[PDB]
This record gives C-alpha cells, structure tokens and sequence, in this order.
C-alpha cells in the first residue's frame, strides 16, 4: 500500500507544502517531500447514480484554469475522468465508475479532487492494516510554517492496490440501474484485469477487456435484510435466477442485487448495492 | 397430461391475455356446429365451431 | 358473442380481481333458488339465488 | 362459501401459479380413480385420483 495527500491553497502567497508523518501515534516525524496545490471545486447540485458522461457544474472552483482533459479526479470514494471542461462556467464532464470504483450518490457540497499530477506522495511501503498520523505544512517564501499549529489526521491502510477491480458494465434487462423489470431477470457484469489496463482509465460503458488471472465473479442474493441465496465462481457475462428457487423464495418484490470481485479470498473495495423493484405476471397485481 | 406453467415473465402480458380470453369463452361450451373446414366467412365473436377437418 | 379483452394495464387490478372472484365462484356453479328479488337480509359468501325479477 | 381474494400484492406469484394450474386442470374434471392412499409411485402430470382416504 502506499500514501498519498492532497491540500488547497490557504492564501495565494503559499507555493507549496510540506509533508510529514509518523507510523502510529507515537514517534518523530520524518519529513517525506513537498507538493503542490491540488486544483478542487464544489457541487452546486446532486450527482445520480448512472453511468456514462454528466455535466456537472462547479463552484467555488480553485485552479480551474490548470485542469487538462483526461486527468483522474477523485470524489468520496469515487476515481472519475474529466471528458470536457468549460473555464468560464466551471462546467465539466465526468465519466461515471472509473478504475476501481463505482457510482455512488454524491450530495450537494462535496469536494472533488484532480489529484492526477497533484499529489504528495510517501515513496516508503507500508503494510495494510498500520494508522498513521500526518501533517501538512505550508510554505512560504517567509517560511515555513510551525509545526504546532498544523492539523492533525489519520488514515487505515486497507491494500487498495491489492484488491481486485469491481466488475464494469452493470446492465439489468438491458437497462442501467433500473427499478422496473417486466419478469424474467437478466443481469451483465464486465470483467476487469487490472494487469492489462495499467494506466488506463476506463469506465463502465466499455466492454469486456478480459479476465485476470484466477480472478472470478461472486454473487450475493438477499431478501431486502436477510440473505438467502449466493453464487460464487460465476465466469460468464451473465447471470439468471434459476426456475428451482424461484419456487422456494416465492415472488420478491425487493430484490437487492450485490456484485462483486474475488480473487483468493481477495473481496474488491467497493461493490454494488441497489433493491430493484420487479413487474409481471404474479408481481404487484395489487394494482 | 399437458402443462402451461413457468411463462417466462417477459411474455407474461401474451399469457395475460390467453387468461382473458380462455377464461371468457367458458361462460358456456357451446358449439354452433362440427365443420370440416375452417368457416372463411361470416363468422364473429361467439362463434364457435369444431374443426374436424382431416389431420 | 361477448369479450372482456384488451383492457387499459392501468385498470387491470379491477379485472383481475374480477376474474380471481369469478374462477373461485366455478368451482361448482350452484344456485340455492331461484328469486325474483335480491334478498335484503340473510346473505353472505357461498350464497347465490337466481335473481329472475321482472326486468 | 369461501374465497381466496383477500391476499397482499406481494405473495400473489403462487395465486397466479395455482390459476394457471386450476384453469388448463379444468379442461375437464376427470379422475383416472378413486384411492384411499396418494400414489406414492407411478404418478405424473395428468393423473388424477380422488384422496378418499380416512380423516
């Protein structure tokens, strides 16, 4: 695993930061280097779940003017590709489900992050499962800031880089996200190799790019709160609930849908999570 | 012993529809007549006649 | 001839409803008399008189 | 009297299940026999014996 910071600007009179750090909560710093700015805005309104492009209008924008196309931007806990971007306006395009992660719902106010080529980085390794403690310091050209007056965090490593990728394409009857589903059901998953994407950013439109290797698909079924059915060592594009247990579970209004990669009793990071409402013959003829 | 069960619930309004009519045909089994050939002509709702035309 | 067929989905919880109630009543089609006036008073489920008033 | 309206819309995929199978069953109301025992062996889809069995 390895560590990584970002900062704004305070005053436009800072040129850059310093960073330091400390392996749990006891011990001395040791200065690790120093970063630049790391351009950020804030969403003036909700960002949907669904994939593909979506424009997205900023506020609050800082180094705006600095952003390139292509870059990788950070949200949450979401990684995002910049399709388009307007100075003016502060309107850009973000791919949605990008690397290894995958939409979630983002509320007015959050922060967004063009880390790519703005980022400190800790070149030393560390092992997962180890809290730090890290501070940023400023710099100015009267200075450098004390270190008693700088803000304190901490982080758990949890081996980003060594979990498997989530699977890509998550289309239900041939609809994204899709809370109406007339009967039969049918879902589509991708298969990501994070070896033969290297350094490409690809998101969940784009097809199969291969499988990796000893990496499989497992499936997690459940009754809205409790679990009942879960398939493992799924391999295909392509999964259907068979006839045999359709009987035994009776009709499922709220069927919650999870999926997610596994590798070695390796479980990705993130995963998907939505309760799907069903329609058909034998399913809401309450009305 | 025949089976129409299991319908794949994409088809399910096709089925629906087999259920409105099946079902509104057995008020009465009536037949208007046994004919060995399908009636080309003048023939409506409520006309019910047995095909037992060869085959 | 008569037909009870392609109904607006939207409604069709009425229908079915009606259609439900109509295959509970076939299990066996019987008739505890034959009325010229809808009984007022003293009828519940399983209660079905021929209702033969002038009309 | 009776009557099998009175259900939620969640657990209505079994009705429909039985109204698929009561209303093909109902092509015509045949039993190959009567038993005192169900089949334990022997027995498939268009068989049909009256349980008379005691109780």
């Amino acid at each position: 695993s390895y560590l990584a910071a970002l900062a704004e600007a305070p005053t436009s009179l800072s040129q850059s930061y310093t960073l330091t750090d400390r392996v749990g909560s006891s011990g001395a710093f040791v200065d690790r280097g120093t970063g630049d700015w790391c351009p950020t805005g804030l969403l003036a309104a909700e960002l949907p779940l669904a994939a593909g492009p979506n424009v997205v209008t900023l506020t609050n924008a800082t180094r705006l003017e600095d952003v390139t196309v292509g870059q990788a931007a950070v949200v949450d806990d979401e990684i995002v590709r910049v399709d388009a971007v307007n100075y003016a306006s502060g309107t850009v395009t973000l791919a949605r489900g990008c690397a290894d992660t995958v939409p979630a719902k983002h509320l007015a106010g959050a922060r967004v992050w063009f880390y790519d080529t703005f980022e400190a980085v800790d070149e030393t390794v560390y092992s997962q499962g180890v809290t730090l403690q890290a501070r940023l310091l400023t710099n100015t050209s009267e200075g450098q800031l004390a270190p008693a007056l700088a803000a304190t965090d901490s982080l758990t490593l949890t081996g980003r880089q060594g979990k498997p990728y989530p699977p890509g394409q998550f289309r239900i009857n041939g609809s994204a996200y899709p809370t109406k589903v007339y009967g039969a059901l049918s879902v589509s998953w991708a298969k990501r190799d994070r070896i033969g994407q290297a350094d490409q950013l690809i998101d969940t439109t784009v097809g199969n790019i291969g499988p990796e290797d000893g990496a499989t698909v497992t499936l997690q079924v459940y009754s809205g709160t409790t679990l009942k059915r879960t398939y493992a060592g799924l391999t295909s594009s392509s999964w259907s609930y068979p006839l045999a247990e359709d009987m035994a579970d009776g009709p499922l209004q709220d069927v919650r849908l999870v999926l997610r990669s596994v590798r070695d009793g390796i479980d990705s990071w993130q995963q998907h999570d939505i309760t799907i409402e069903r329609h058909g013959l034998g399913f809401r003829l309450g009305e | 012993g025949l089976l129409i069960n299991g319908l794949p619930g994409e088809g399910h309004y096709s089925d629906l529809i087999r259920m409105w009519r099946w079902d509104d045909f057995l008020r009465q089994p009536v037949v208007k007549g046994r004919v060995a050939t399908l009636p080309t002509t003048g023939q409506a709702e409520g006309d019910t006649y047995i095909f037992t035309g060869s085959g």
